[PDB]
């Protein structure tokens, strides 16, 4: 209403005037299913520069920080009606900022409802459960034979909601939740997107088995790019298209210059022989026509694979991959050593994106493209 | 608390600059019957059920 | 019955009958009827989720019944 006489009833009903005289206002105020003690003396007069406000041990907690602004707005605010609306507004951002702090979950709807699921589903699926109840994890087998597991994250209302779903397959996944939907729903959405991909893990899996994967070692189930070795001292690295993964994927060379035209020359010229009904390994050893080692052996085999400079392999993510154009050297730095080098000395000349320079080692000249 | 209210107070010195006290306060569950405190923000309270432990850390 | 295992419980001891031997406590049977059980993860996962959605839920009943006696007042 306009007036403050009906207004301030229906903008807080739950104050309800003690004294005969409208000076004592005593009650609760309600925030998001919450009803907060409350007592507000007034003067004589309808005035907010001075009143009297107590509170409960409760509200005082939540109203913790916020003491100033409460105290200058009584200062500020002209009427008692809109004192109480501010004041409301004030204790719901309080609460929205302490949702770490008031968060429950009803034990009717919820516990039971998630155990008809979780039956409803299978116990030979269920993996791991949190004991708050929040989390839980699935876990699901390819036709291949492999283990893909899934994270649900459950709010206090889980049927209400869509659940917090974490998944590791690197095309994004997209879970359609209706309030009528549950686990079982998105678990076959889950097992659709897995025999979707199933080609793209197929791949993935032929190449880890067949070749010695460099730089995702131990690679996650997301990880779509495998910087493969072969020969010695030189690394192709391939990103793979999750939707056409048996078609050609992104390749180049990594080290000797003289050693690499070959490859690049022998790929260009034969890549139309590239058919997409083989494997990406099958399709490779036909189009580059040259084989790979399977782990000839792949922790030490014979070479200081350190920098060169820094002695170490694992700075900072980077791999030693920029190599000499050397038979007598053949030394691998990385990039940030090598760089870091060859723009001190005099001799180095820097093009666009280039720097050409001395190795070393063999003083020879060596390029980096940054 | 005995009834089993516990209550918790930290500084803070956040988003305005000047040191405000952050309060909680739990519930947790028993008629609590004694407590004491483990070094790295853990409390062994009891229960007539339970010895039962929290983690603040 | 007594806390022979040193766990934190109570169990109870049971000595069988002596036609089986002239032997003292031999033929023991050491349970807690939970888990501990001597003698001579499907299922066991989601217990303590529930025990403390038990807890939780008493705890909010006690909450309630402190509210509604305020606003009795
Ligand atoms: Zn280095
Ligand atoms: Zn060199």
């Amino acid at each position: 209403m306009a007036v403050t006489e009906a207004s301030l009833l229906r903008q807080c009903p739950l104050l309800l005037p003690q004294n005969r005289s409208k000076t004592v206002y005593e009650g609760f105020i309600s925030a998001q299913g919450r009803d907060f003690h409350l007592r507000i003396v007034l003067p004589e007069d309808l005035q907010l520069k001075n009143a009297r406000l107590l509170c409960s041990w409760q509200l005082r907690t939540i109203l913790s920080g916020y003491h100033r602004i409460v105290q200058q707005r009584m200062q500020h605010s002209p009427d008692l009606m809109s004192f109480m609306m501010e004041l409301k507004m004030l204790l719901e951002v309080a609460l929205k900022n302490r949702q770490e702090l008031y968060a429950l979950p009803p034990p009717p709807q919820f516990y039971s409802s998630l155990i008809e699921e979780i039956g409803t589903l299978g116990w030979d699926k269920l993996v791991y459960a949190d004991t708050c109840f929040s989390t839980i994890k699935l876990k699901a087998e390819d036709a291949s034979g492999r283990e893909h597991l899934i994270t649900l994250k459950l709010k206090a209302k889980y049927p209400a909601e869509s659940p917090d779903y974490f998944v590791d397959f690197p095309v994004p996944f997209c879970a359609s939740w209706t309030p009528q939907s549950s686990l079982i729903s998105i678990y076959s959405q889950f097992l659709a997107a897995i025999e979707s991909l199933k080609a793209f893990w197929d791949v993935m899996d032929e190449i880890d088995e067949k070749t010695w994967v460099l730089e995702p070692e131990k690679p996650p189930r997301s990880a779509t790019a495998r910087r493969i070795a072969l020969g010695n001292n030189v690394s192709i690295n391939i990103e793979v298209d999750p939707r056409h993964p048996t078609m050609l994927p992104e390749c180049f060379f990594l080290g000797a210059d003289h050693v690499v035209k070959p490859l690049g020359i022998k790929l260009s010229r034969n890549i139309h022989l590239w058919d997409p009904e083989n494997s990406v390994l099958q399709n490779l050893k036909d189009v580059l026509e040259i084989d790979f080692p399977a782990r000839a052996i792949l922790e030490k085999s014979d070479f200081t694979m350190d920098c060169g400079i820094c002695y170490a392999y694992q700075l900072d993510g980077t791999i030693p991959d920029q190599v000499c154009d050397n038979s007598q050297c053949g030394q691998p730095f990385h990039q940030i050593c090598l760089y870091e080098w060859l723009r001190g000395l005099l001799t180095s000349r820097q093009s666009f994106n280039i720097i050409f320079g001395e190795c070393p080692y063999c003083s020879k000249p060596i390029t980096l493209k940054m | 608390g005995h009834h089993g209210r516990m209550l918790a107070i930290k500084a803070s010195w956040d988003e305005s600059g000047k040191l405000v006290p952050e309060l909680r306060e739990y519930c947790l569950p028993g008629p609590v019957l004694c407590a004491a405190c483990g070094g790295g923000g853990r409390v062994y309270h009891s229960t007539p059920s339970d010895l039962c432990v929290v983690d603040l850390s | 019955i007594d806390d022979f295992i040193g766990s934190g419980t109570e169990q109870v001891l049971l000595l069988f009958k002596d036609s089986l031997n002239s032997d003292c406590l031999t033929s023991f049977k050491i349970t807690d009827l939970g888990k501990i059980n001597y003698s001579s993860e499907n299922r066991y996962l989601v217990v303590p989720p529930l025990e403390t959605g038990l807890k939780v839920c008493f705890s909010s009943f006690r909450e309630l019944r402190q509210h509604l006696l305020l606003k009795e007042k």
